[PDB]
């Protein structure tokens, strides 16, 4: 009843749609060749995600800031060794099902 | 051809546990609509005076009794309102759908005609003041419905010790 | 160089393979009916998520426990109304690249 | 058939900044294999005695200078360890892959040859005992493909004030 609609509530709002933290391949985010390592392979960045309550809504960003991280990529044959590539990640502020 | 009560008012304000009797009296056999069932002597009296007569009695009016009465044989329509204070809202309770039509009523039946009253559910409170959202004592307030999709349930919230009703909410 | 491999390490922990908390559809959970809404649709649980430095290995359970949430869910047409279920969750507790 | 060099030694211990010159002399016209270049005379010197000598001279010696040392022609083999204060590790830097074959080698190498020395990571510090993991002044240590797989980069570390090494780690 009353505490039972509170919890249920509380696990809409908990479950709702906004940024979360989320670790992105870098390969797979720009498409490199497959004969590429990314050193680290993935990255922490906030992207928008959750659950809608309609199916054709879907959540999309409203805004995004950028973050420049720097890391190595190492290619093949080991002809030089790895070099430092900046590179510039999403990082969703804003959301709504759309 | 139309039928005619004992009260010519289209609302009536009539408190919790009062004996209500009303004769709607005209022209041909009449029958009553008075929702539901029961506690409540049905009688049609006679009368004479120029017409037939029914005369509608009810001894114990609580919350659970308070609608719209009709007398049709040019229908003959009244609403009375029975204040209570223990159950001043009335729920469906968890009964709510809507289409896209921009139309979406939401049963919230207020015991009292004149109060300050307002929607409040998941996101934030909704406040009526006429143009876009409208609240009626006669059943509930008034939404159009690409806004209220935001919202995924609904609870009308009042100025009292406090009551809420809840219903919920599905779109399509 | 130092202070970069410090940050590029940092951000490796920082994307790590472990348990998140994510919104899981419940519907989509359980494989129910077309024609079933849950309310709230979603639920909040904590799965083990993240990145694995290899292709071949991918993170899975290695411990679940179970987490008793209660919901309402509305089935079509309108015969009777919204029903209180009672529903267990998996709530994964550890974490590895398999 | 096999060469000899002027001190029959297979570990020698020099300080930096000394001036090392060794005579390899046996037979045949010979010719040595010292690692690289240069400010480091090369300079054929025959002294009969019953052979014919060559002779390997350097003053400049520092870290980048550290290594092993040849006399081929049954070959002739001696290694030098030369002890360097400020840069007492040599890095690849940044060299590492592996294959699957329960051999894997870290090559970072080390200045001086007693060193209590252990090799950490993101995944904690990895101490050699000799029988799983274990650790060769030659060159660096050894551990297992399966189990160093977890880590992703791998950095010597030593006990003095303190130095760390930096290559990396890509599995197959
Ligand atoms: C990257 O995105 C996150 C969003 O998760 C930003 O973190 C905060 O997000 C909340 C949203 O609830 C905002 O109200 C805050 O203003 C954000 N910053 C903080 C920590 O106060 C984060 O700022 C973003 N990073 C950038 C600058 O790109
Ligand atoms: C559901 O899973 C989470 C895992 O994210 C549990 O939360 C904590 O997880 C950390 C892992 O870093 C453990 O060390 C803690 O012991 C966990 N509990 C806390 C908050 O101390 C959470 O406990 C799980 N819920 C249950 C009981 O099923
Ligand atoms: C999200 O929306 C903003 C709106 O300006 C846009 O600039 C950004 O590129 C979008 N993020 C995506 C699709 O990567
Ligand atoms: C008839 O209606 C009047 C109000 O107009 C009411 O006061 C009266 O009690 C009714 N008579 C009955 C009980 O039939
Ligand atoms: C209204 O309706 C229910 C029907 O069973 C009844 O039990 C309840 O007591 C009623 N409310 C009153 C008279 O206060
Ligand atoms: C209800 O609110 C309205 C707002 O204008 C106010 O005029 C009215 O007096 C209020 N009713 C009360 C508090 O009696
Ligand atoms: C994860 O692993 C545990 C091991 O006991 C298992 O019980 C659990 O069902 C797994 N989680 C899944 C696959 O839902
Ligand atoms: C020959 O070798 C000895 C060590 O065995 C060394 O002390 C000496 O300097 C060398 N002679 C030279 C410089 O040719
Ligand atoms: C070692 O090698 C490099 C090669 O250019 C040289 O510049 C450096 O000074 C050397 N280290 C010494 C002699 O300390
Ligand atoms: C290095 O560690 C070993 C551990 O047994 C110890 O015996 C030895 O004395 C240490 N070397 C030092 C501190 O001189």
């Amino acid at each position: 009843n009353t505490e039972i609609l509170k919890s249920i509530d509380n696990e809409w709002r908990k479950t709702q749609c906004m940024p979360r933290e989320v670790a992105i391949d870098v390969g797979k985010e720009f498409g490199v060749a497959t004969n590429t390592f990314f050193k680290p392979p993935c990255v922490s960045v906030y992207r928008c995600g959750g659950c809608c309550n309609s199916e054709g809504l879907q959540c999309m960003n409203t805004s995004t800031s950028y973050l420049s991280k720097t890391l190595f990529e190492i290619t093949v044959p080991l002809s030089q060794g790895p070099k430092p590539v900046t590179i510039s990640f999403a990082n969703h502020t804003s959301c709504r099902c759309m | 051809t139309p039928p005619t009560l004992n009260i010519t008012e289209e609302s009536h304000v009539i408190d919790t546990g009062d004996s209500l009797s009303i004769s709607c009296r005209g022209q041909h056999p009449l029958e009553w609509a008075w929702p539901g069932a029961q506690e409540a002597p049905a009688t049609g009296d006679k009368d004479s005076e120029r017409p037939y007569c029914k005369v509608l009695l009810l001894h114990e009016v609580h919350a659970n009794d308070t609608g719209s009465y009709v007398c049709y044989y040019t229908a003959a329509s009244s609403y009375v309102f029975v204040r209570d204070f223990e159950q001043p809202f009335i729920n469906k309770p968890d009964t709510l759908l809507v289409n896209r039509k921009d139309a979406m009523w939401v049963p919230c039946l207020v015991s009292i005609p004149g109060l300050n009253v307002t929607l409040r559910s998941q996101s934030s409170v909704l406040w009526p003041d006429g143009q876009e959202v409208v609240w009626d004592d006669r059943r509930g307030m008034l939404v159009s419905t690409p806004l209220l999709h935001d919202a995924l349930y609904l609870q009308c919230e009042t100025t009292w010790q406090d009551f809420l009703s809840n219903p919920f909410l599905v779109h399509i």
